[PDB]
């Protein structure tokens, strides 16, 4: 069912400094492609994102149950809504449909703000279909081009880095692990965010 | 003060008697049966030049072979004969004959009284004079808010029924023939008026023997029934 | 039935004297201004004093945000107001969740002014005595703002005020108001008519709060005015 | 697992006539390859001018007989007159439609004398069509006796012809149906009913067949 | 097998009488067109009781539709409510299949329904087993703007081969016309038997070859 | 005074008086009898005819075969309760292919009288039945507004019943051990004494049931032939 | 089975349908009208499938669509109407599926020409161009060859015009009617091709 | 037979809330004050007699590890809120992963009153929670009534001769002000406004130090303080 | 209360909500509504304060499908909640029966819902009185009436809401069949300005033809209620 509309997420931690990409292909039939914009991650806080791979259809009911639900969280408290939460209302909504589930493997990527000034840490979490959470403290995969995104990540990775070399690390790591998934690829997108900034930036794939 | 379905010290409940005092208002209708069959008209109380006088009308038929006369609180009226036409159709699904005319007083009359519990809110506050023709033989009924129903060789409603009832009692005879019944129906209709009888003025329906069909006079049959009408 | 209060009943003359006490506890309640200005839309109101010891910093208790785009000031009672308030966000995130655009502000007060017309027609449940200013922007339309009442009534208004003293203060928008203006001017108007008001000369900065809605930078966003920003503005109607 | 259908047999001949309608079924219920008893009526009469036979279920047939029963009361009761052939025929169509996903395992045969004095018949499929016929037979030996029925009463495929036709005469026809299906199918029966309809009222007879 | 064309004099509506249980046929003379109003009518087909049921339920509606507003109603409206009640048994084991045609306001109008909801409109249709040859044999020699007369002999003759080629259909042709102050049956029921020999044996010498 | 709101507040003295109120409805309504001798339950009544065109109207229903009612009150309530018996003795001839015991009939639309009266925001019919009956013996059965229900010889409903009850009285002894005829005739003195003016084939009704004899109203030749009988 | 075809770019929108009512082997009709439902405003809906389930998904939707603009006073967004199709789509999905397909057109003053390509399981998301059934293998291909960005009507014609002689020639069901439906320059002009 | 006991009056008043805050002015006193590195509620419980023990009424509570409350009115109305509010944190917890907000505690139960004031068959309830907590946004202290509606404090008293102890209050009180020098202060201002003679076991107590859990001060360290 | 008759009959015989529903339309403000040929005019007066209201957000005078429109005169709410209620059952019809809902449908579908809640308990009749403007299914046009009675009727011209007997007086003696779309407009705009002050800010007319509704302009009012103006001096 997930090779119908296959995709790829991909999130690596850094010094001050958090990636996250995916690939921009939607799927039907398995073998034919009909966009090469469709992207996995979608903003949804100022310092939160995250990363929905699997069914279009499901990533996009997701997407809009998870902005209700959340804006209604900004709304009420009026303050900005941390990750911890966020990743557990998520683990909440994928378990309240146990059965009949929605079809998607999401991602959860942003940072972690520790008032005293105020320290960003990084975090990063991976979930089931029914939010089998698994905190990680490095990178973090998901999708049907998981296997490779995993081989490629111990390899690449260098544990604290640059954000420069942490985009030249995800960028060949989700690269790489595109080029060998038939079903999974047609170019990728790359953010970048950090306290100051965010850099979003898109390759040049492998895109045919 | 009191609710729907309380009883008076005399054992009638207030709110079926106050909705009878409804009724002594309204459109004065007349009705006749004979053998050859019914008879049933309204005095068409126009109001101002401006309407139509087509939308208002006082003489629907609950089916085919079933006409009616209204009085009182009209829109009440109209859902009774809604659920009347709607149940007689049903009847007829279920079962290929038309449904005979008591039947559907009598679900009238079950509809008017489920205000009381054993869902409607209060008495529906309206009379109506049905009339039609079935294998037993032509016969027309008289329905009020307190779900007796009974039946009737001639009656009448509205504002002037006594005087109407009156003029019938002296006037109607049995092993009448259908043109001495229109004569008749139109001389007391015309008593019974304020204004002057014309052919707008009035309206008539009836349901033959022969025919088993509603039909509703046009402006030629009634001016020919007026020309020919003594005075 | 012996118990009963008679709320959803006509009155002889057909006002069903519900919604007419409810609107005598809004005039008795603090002032709420409403504008309109060719760079926001501006809420400010006046705080009623109930002791020096509540919390001067946020506890913003008469305007609140409904969403990015949309916000409101309270005329009335505050449970009342907060519940509605509630309702007002969850049919906005509704909306958004249904049709992945914000919900214009005229639909919003529809469903508000359909929601309290409920209970003052159905069931035997008070009406809820509050009525708002509701303002925000969409590309339908703009800037606008409106009047809620607890009859379910909404109409547009580009400038008023309401509660208590609304008719020196409707006079006073009446008097100073133009179709174009700034956003400072915007404010030291309300500052103006809320000084008027509340009979004061010169209004405190404790004693009111401010907010403004602007489409800048092709993206709309609140501010909602602190104790030193009011400071200064008073400082800049005094001089004026 | 357990399928709530089982044929007991059987079958019921009706036949037609100018002011009469001659109907007769067997006295046998059974199971698959034994039988239960050698006297069971399919025939349940509804009206003074009407009666309905059935094959299948035995158990169906007896609740739909039954409520049947129960719904032309409760006609006369509250319409104050005898319901004719016809209306008990849509009746059953609608009582057997309202069971269209569980249908009865009853196929129907529903004869009478209309108002007019004229014997109809009534053939009926599980789930409720019905048409009018001046000859008819259900259950397991319809295909057997259907032909010949076709070849005494339409009578195409002969160019002599005969239609001079009473009521000894068909009544007798019946007879020789009855028992040519008794000899040749298993599920018929041992006695038979011979139920005979005229403007003066019904009568009943009974015939012995074969005991194998 | 139904038929229903549309030409300069109205409607011609066409069907067959058998009726079958399997392989054994259960009557030879049946009735696959109803009044469902006095201006329209409408063809039976797939399982019997379904269509039969829901043609009468939906002439029921239109008693009381007729009745409420005292106005006609069209065939267009009663094709949409008769495949709305349809499609609410959808998945359930229906087989209605209907051709509804008749006169109303807008003018003759043809429409053609399905178990599916399959409400469409045309001038030409035909349901059963034995539809494509009425089609084909109306598409060989149907043509607008002719006689009455070789309407009926168009339709009687499509009927006879689709029965022709078909052991589900078979029985007698009942070809009935639809003009505009109601319909009348030109041929109450006529039997396939004289017809085929009549129309493709007329001498009756040797079996026929095909 | 002020106890008289709601049927579901007892008074001082402890009565309903809505209850109550509903037996004046009874009381005020048309007339009706029934007699009973070893084999035969007689019932009769005044049809009310409120003007010359209008007809009589229906006063004895039947419910089932061997059982029969008569009515006195508001009719409405009289429809309801016949529409209950009927299906009542028709399911239970369904489900069993047996008549129905008449008293459990009785006791079940007493539970209907009971559970109105009982639970607010419900009234108490205004009217009252006359059952009559041969399950194996004839019966003669009686309801009222409150849950309750007695067994008769006679009975009387309304209207100027106390003459009706005095000629009861008067004559309760020979209506046991006498044949039909005389029986029935007496059921026409106690309603001629309810009249006080004179009894026609129109504005009467009558029906019999008994052994070997089922529930049917009396036509208008036999009627007439008993109406001579008793003025002469 | 039933082919649709789409495109989309700088100041014009074209739909494009096969005019075939099919029942079991043959047509009912080759002039089909059950596939497009013009919606008030510049706005369309195309659906392929079966006909009973595009008839009544695009009668309600249009029908809702049309309640939406009378109750508000106002032309609905695109992107809206497309959302809201898909979240219509995936509700019944999951409880009474509608197998059809659905191609969302339309014109927006914010967002401009647009369109929204969408499958039965409701798998939605904006193309410049896509297509539907077995027909969108065998025009596709030729739809990314022959598309360039400030194209025209008249060329996205003629790319249509080459979709259905490759349709007619080499597609197993040679479809030969086609019906067409562009939008531009705030008008809505309907064709009718037979190759 | 649903319907609103509670109801407009001419000029509105909500005359049933006047007297829910009427059973609140007779009912025995609670305040709270909120310090630099703290926040306290503190209540007096009546004189009692020697048959009731302290350890089984409680008018303060915890509603979770570093939320606390105290009330002044009907106790069942108390136990009941008290509940559901744990009910609420509950659910919070079980979908966001932490402990709640006590802005979202405040407005839920806020929210509650008001449906018990609107809803039909009812009455409002009888009592003023008083709500204190510490989260990410520094230490709170909040107070219900009964119209449902909620007021940000930073320091209060309710119940009896309540404008003379805020009065009080507001002479003896600095937004700087020391943990200890809050606790001192609320046992000055509860002793000025019982009129009589306090110890151990007739004053209740309730703290939280800091970023930690709160906490109830046994009679022993309050007998320390009191010296 | 929840599920209880509030309406009911006086000793008189008379449902005395209905006629306090009744007070609450005569208090609401005026309309009026003439038809002829192939099309009709509906005005509706308007009342606003200068320089702060915007006369917009009025929805006194809307359309509820392609050929139907509506005015009423009463409680706007309650307008607006039936208004919707309408709407919903337009677009019901239309999907059940695949033609656009006439106006008589509607003129009784809104009779039977002011009559269903005047009939059951739990809610207090809608206090609005409206008049539906709209094509018949055989392309005729007919304007109904309906009150909060649930009594409703089709007229060729009348008026609702503050002296809404002089208005009627008044198009009794004016009104004439087959006038042109200027002469139904003026007679209109007399009409309403017989019990209203004369300005253009006071009314807003719209002419309905079988294409779709369109508002008069405020050019050809100003020119309208100047020449009138002048007729009366
Ligand atoms: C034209 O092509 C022509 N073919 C046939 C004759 C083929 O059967 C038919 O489809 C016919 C319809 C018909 C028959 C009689 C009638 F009064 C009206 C009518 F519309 N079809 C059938 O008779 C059913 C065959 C069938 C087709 C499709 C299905 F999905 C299921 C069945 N047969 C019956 O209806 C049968 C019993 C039945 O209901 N079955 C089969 C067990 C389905 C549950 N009933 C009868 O034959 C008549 C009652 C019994 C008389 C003793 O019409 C056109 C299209």
């Amino acid at each position: 069912i997930y090779n119908y509309n296959g995709g790829c997420v991909l999130g690596m931690s850094g010094s001050n400094c958090v990636a996250i990409a995916c690939d921009l292909r939607l799927g039907a039939n398995t073998f034919t492609t009909v966009s090469t914009k469709f992207s996995k991650i979608f903003k949804m806080n100022n310092n939160v994102y995250v990363g929905l791979s699997g069914l279009a259809t499901d990533i996009q009911t997701l997407y809009e149950i998870l902005r209700y639900r959340v804006n209604l969280y900004e709304v009420r408290q009026d303050a900005e809504m941390d990750v911890e939460c966020f990743a557990n209302m998520l683990s909440s909504i994928l378990y309240s449909n146990r059965f009949s589930p929605y079809f998607v493997n999401p991602i959860v990527v942003g940072f972690k703000l520790k008032h005293y000034k105020v320290n960003y840490e990084p975090y990063l979490t991976a979930y089931d279909l029914i939010g089998a959470k698994c905190e990680t403290r490095d990178f973090v995969v998901n999708g049907v081009t998981s296997e490779q995104l995993f081989g490629m990540c111990e390899s690449l990775y260098v544990k604290d880095q640059d954000e420069n070399g942490l985009f030249e690390t995800i960028s060949q790591c989700l690269l790489s692990a595109l080029d060998r998934d038939c079903i999974s690829g047609w170019g990728a997108e790359v953010l970048v965010l950090t306290p100051e900034k965010i850099i979003k930036k898109k390759l040049k794939a492998r895109m045919d | 003060d009191r609710g729907v379905n309380t009883f008076s010290p005399e054992g009638r409940l207030f709110q079926v008697e106050y909705a009878l005092g409804a009724i002594k208002l309204g459109s004065t209708a007349v009705g006749i049966c004979v053998n050859d069959g019914v008879i049933l008209a309204s005095e068409r109380r126009i109001s101002s030049t401006l309407i139509e006088k087509d939308s208002v009308e006082k003489l629907l038929s609950i089916d085919d072979h079933i006409g009616c006369a209204m009085s009182g609180l009209m829109a009440d009226a109209r859902t009774l004969i809604d659920y009347a036409r709607v149940e007689c159709n049903h009847y007829k699904f279920i079962y290929n004959e038309n449904i005979n005319i008591k039947s559907c007083v009598e679900l009238i009359s079950e509809l008017a009284l489920d205000f009381s519990n054993l869902i409607m809110s209060r008495p529906f506050g309206v009379a109506l004079l049905i009339g039609g023709v079935d294998k037993n033989g032509p016969c027309l009924w008289y329905t009020e808010p307190s779900g007796t129903n009974t039946r009737f060789s001639a009656a009448s409603i509205g504002s002037a029924q006594e005087g109407a009832e009156l003029l019938l009692q002296e006037n109607y005879k049995k092993d009448m023939t259908f043109e001495q019944a229109e004569i008749l129906a139109l001389t007391v209709l015309r008593q019974v008026m304020e204004d002057k009888l014309s052919t707008s003025n009035v309206e008539i329906c009836a349901i033959k023997k022969s025919d088993q069909t509603f039909y509703k006079y046009n402006t030629d049959d009634i001016s020919r029934i007026i020309d020919v009408l003594p005075s | 039935r012996r118990y009963d209060s008679r709320t959803t009943t006509f009155s002889p003359e057909g006002r069903l004297y519900q919604v007419e006490y409810a609107l005598e506890a809004i005039n008795n309640a603090s002032i709420t201004i409403g504008l309109i200005t060719k760079d926001g839309v501006i809420l400010g109101a006046d705080k009623v004093f109930i002791s020096k010891l509540i919390d001067k910093a946020n506890n913003y208790e008469k305007i609140y945000k409904i969403d990015k785009h949309i916000f409101c000031g309270v005329a009335g009672l505050n449970a009342d107001a907060n519940i509605l308030i509630n309702q007002s966000r969850l049919y906005a995130q509704r909306y958004l969740y249904n049709y992945n655009e914000v919900q214009p502000v005229s639909q919003l007060v529809v469903q508000i002014c359909d929601i309290k017309q409920s209970y003052t027609q159905y069931g035997g449940l008070r009406p809820y005595g509050v009525s708002f200013l509701i303002g925000g922007y969409d590309t339908k339309d703009g800037y606008q703002l409106y009047h809620t009442d607890p009859s379910g009534n909404y109409s547009g208004w580009f400038a008023t005020a309401i509660g208590t003293n609304n008719l020196t203060a409707s006079s006073v928008l009446k008097q100073e108001w133009k179709n174009d203006m700034t956003l400072e001017e915007g404010l030291l108007l309300a500052l103006k008519t809320l000084a008027k008001s509340t009979d004061t000369e010169i209004p405190k900065s404790e004693k009111i709060e401010l907010a403004y809605l602007t489409n800048k930078d092709g993206e709309v966003y609140q501010k909602y005015l602190t104790e030193k920003e009011i400071e200064e503005l008073i400082k800049l109607y005094t001089q004026k | 697992r357990w399928y709530p259908y089982i044929d007991n047999g059987g079958t019921v001949i009706g036949l037609t006539g100018k002011d009469y309608v001659i109907l007769a079924a067997d006295t046998r219920l059974s199971l698959s390859y034994s039988i239960y008893t050698r006297f069971c009526p399919k025939i349940s009469k509804l009206t003074d001018k009407c009666i309905i036979g059935s094959s299948g279920m035995q158990s169906d047939i007896k609740t739909l007989h039954s409520l049947l029963q129960k719904k032309i009361q409760l006609f006369v009761l509250e319409h104050s007159h005898y319901p004719d052939i016809h209306v008990i025929a849509r009746l059953l169509c609608v009582i057997l439609y309202s069971r269209r996903f569980f249908p009865y395992y009853a196929f129907n045969i529903l004869a009478g004398v209309d108002e007019n004095n004229k014997g109809v018949l009534y053939n009926y499929d599980s789930v409720g069509s019905y048409c009018e016929a001046t000859h008819s037979c259900v259950g397991s030996g319809s295909q057997l006796i259907l032909p010949i029925l076709d070849n005494r009463v339409e009578q195409k495929n002969q160019l002599i012809k005969n239609t001079n036709f009473n009521l000894g005469d068909d009544i007798n026809f019946v007879k020789d149906a009855i028992t040519s299906a008794t000899e040749r199918d298993i599920y018929t029966g041992d006695k038979t009913l011979i139920y005979v309809i005229d403007k003066m009222g019904i009568n009943v007879n009974t015939l012995d067949l074969k005991q194998d | 097998t139904t038929l229903a064309f549309k030409f300069k004099d109205g409607i011609i509506v066409a069907v067959d009488s058998r009726a079958s249980m399997g392989s054994f046929i259960s009557s030879q003379n049946v009735e696959k067109i109803i009044e469902i109003n006095k201006n329209i009518l409408g063809t039976m087909a797939g399982g019997a009781a379904d269509c039969l049921y829901w043609e009468k339920y939906l002439g029921k509606i239109i008693k009381i539709y007729e009745l409420r507003n005292n106005e006609k109603i069209s065939v267009r409206a009663a094709s949409t409510i008769l495949s709305n009640i349809l499609y609410q048994y959808k998945g359930y084991g229906l087989c209605c299949g209907i051709i509804l045609s008749g006169y109303d306001h807008t003018g003759f109008n043809m429409f053609y329904v399905d178990d599916s909801g399959k409400k469409v409109e045309g001038n030409l249709f035909s349901c059963g087993s034995g539809s494509t040859y009425a089609y084909s044999i109306l598409d060989s020699a149907y043509d607008y703007n002719l006689n009455l007369d070789q309407a009926v002999e168009l339709a009687r003759n499509a009927i006879y081969h689709a029965t022709f080629r078909d052991g589900g259909s078979g029985g007698k042709v009942r070809v009935f016309h639809i003009h505009k102050n109601g319909y009348d049956k030109i041929i109450e029921g006529e039997d396939v038997f004289d017809l085929h020999y009549h129309y493709t044996n007329p001498e009756q010498k040797d079996q026929y070859v095909m | 005074n002020l106890y008289d709101t709601d049927n579901i507040i007892y008074s001082p003295e402890g009565r309903l008086y809505q209850v109550e109120y509903a037996s004046e409805a009874i009381k005020q309504g048309t007339c009706a009898v029934a007699i009973k001798s070893k084999d035969y339950v007689v019932v009769s009544g005044l049809k009310k005819c409120i003007s010359k065109l209008s007809f009589p109207q229906e006063k004895i229903f039947k419910i089932d075969d061997y059982i029969g009612i008569s009515m006195s009150g508001i009719t409405s309530d009289a429809k309801v309760l016949t529409k209950f018996m009927q299906n009542e003795c028709l399911s239970h001839k369904f489900l069993y292919n047996e008549n129905i015991n008449i008293e459990s009939l009785v006791r079940s639309v007493a539970d209907k009288y009971q559970k109105n009266t009982q639970k607010s925001s419900k009234r108490a019919f205004g009217v009252g039945l006359m059952i009559a009956a041969y399950h194996n013996e004839p019966c003669i059965f009686e309801t009222r507004p409150n849950g309750s229900y007695f067994e008769y010889d006679a009975l009387s409903f309304g209207a100027r019943s106390h003459a009706s009850k005095t000629y009861l009285e008067k004559n309760l002894h020979l209506f046991e051990e006498c044949s039909l005829e005389e029986l029935i005739l007496h059921c026409l003195k106690a309603l001629k004494c309810s009249l006080s003016s004179e009894l026609t084939i129109s504005n009467t009704a009558l029906a019999v049931v008994g052994k070997n004899h089922p529930w049917q109203e009396i036509s208008s030749l036999q009627l007439e032939e008993y109406l001579s009988k008793v003025k002469m | 089975m039933d082919t649709l075809i789409g495109l989309r770019g700088n100041n014009f929108v074209v739909l494009a349908a096969d005019t075939y009512s099919i029942n079991s082997i043959i047509k009912l009709k080759n002039d089909d009208n059950t596939k497009f439902y013009d919606i008030h405003g510049n706005k369309c809906l195309l659906l392929g499938g079966s006909i009973g389930d595009r008839l009544q998904f695009g009668e309600f939707i249009r029908k809702n669509v049309h309640l939406y603009q009378y109750q508000n006073n106002t032309d609905m967004f695109v992107k809206s109407f497309a959302f809201f199709t898909r979240k219509n789509l995936a509700y019944y999905l999951r409880r009474n599926p509608f197998e059809v397909n659905c191609l969302i057109a339309g014109y927006d003053k914010k967002d401009g020409y647009q369109l929204y390509w969408c499958d039965y399981l409701s798998n939605m998301d904006s193309v410049n161009k896509g297509a539907h059934g077995y027909g969108a293998y065998l025009v596709s291909a030729i739809l990314d060859k022959y598309y360039h960005e400030n194209l025209t009507v008249d060329e996205a014609l003629d790319i249509f015009k080459l979709c259905f002689e490759e349709l007619k020639k080499r597609f197993l069901l040679t479809q030969i009617n086609y019906e067409l439906r562009i939008m531009y320059d705030n008008k809505v002009e309907t064709q009718y091709v037979t190759v | 037979y649903s319907f609103s006991l509670t109801t407009f009056s001419p000029t509105g008043k909500l005359v049933q809330i006047e007297y829910a805050l009427n059973r609140v002015s007779s009912s025995s006193p609670a305040l709270g004050i909120r310090a630099k590195n703290g926040v306290i509620i503190a209540t007096e419980k009546k004189s009692p007699n020697e048959l009731i023990e302290e350890n089984s009424i409680f008018k303060i509570q915890q509603i979770s590890e570093h939320i606390g409350i105290v009330y002044a009115g009907m106790p069942g109305d108390f136990r009941v809120l008290l509940k559901r509010a744990r009910k609420e944190a509950i659910r919070y917890s079980l979908q966001y992963g932490s402990e709640i907000l006590v802005k979202e505690l405040v407005k839920i139960i806020a929210s509650i009153v008001q449906e018990f004031t609107q809803t039909g068959g009812v009455r409002p309830f009888g009592l003023s929670l008083l709500i204190c907590g510490v989260d990410v946004y520094g230490y709170h202290l909040y107070q219900i009534d009964p119209s449902g509606c909620y007021f940000n404090w930073m320091a209060t008293c309710v119940g009896k001769d309540y404008q003379n102890n805020m009065s009080f209050l507001e002479k003896r009180y600095n937004k700087d002000i020391e943990i200890e020098d809050a606790i001192h202060t609320a046992i000055l201002t509860l002793k000025e406004s019982y009129e009589g003679v306090l110890n151990e076991k007739n004053i209740e107590i309730g703290v939280a130090y800091d970023n930690k859990p709160f906490k109830i001060l046994t009679q022993n360290e309050i007998k320390d303080y009191l010296i | 209360s929840y599920d209880r008759a509030i309406t009911v009959f006086s000793p008189d015989g008379h449902l005395l909500q209905v006629e306090h529903a009744l007070e609450a339309v005569k208090k609401g403000g005026c309309a009026v509504a003439i038809k002829s040929s192939n099309f009709a005019v509906l005005a509706v007066e308007k009342k606003n304060i200068p320089k702060l209201q915007n006369p917009k957000t009025t929805e006194k005078l809307i359309k509820l499908d392609e050929h139907n429109c509506l005015a009423f005169a009463g409680l706007n709410a309650d307008a607006r909640v039936l208004v919707n209620k309408t709407r919903l059952e337009c677009q019901r019809y239309y999907l059940n029966m695949d033609e656009p809902a006439p106006v008589d449908y509607i003129a009784k579908y809104v009779a039977k819902v002011q009559q269903k809640f005047t009939h059951r308990g739990g809610v207090r009749p809608f206090g609005i009185a409206t008049l539906i403007a709209g094509f018949k299914n055989n392309k005729e046009i007919c304007i109904y009436q309906t009150e909060p009675s649930g009594i409703y009727a089709a007229w060729k011209a009348q008026a609702i809401g503050k002296n809404a007997k002089i208005v009627q007086e008044f198009l009794e003696k004016n009104y004439q069949e087959n006038m042109e779309q200027k002469d139904c407009i003026f007679l209109a705009l007399k009409a309403i300005f017989e019990v209203v002050e004369l300005s253009s800010k006071n009314v807003e007319v719209a002419l309905l033809t079988e294409k779709d509704l369109t508002f008069i302009e405020e050019q050809e009012i100003n020119s309208m209620v100047e020449l009138i103006d002048q007729e009366r001096t």
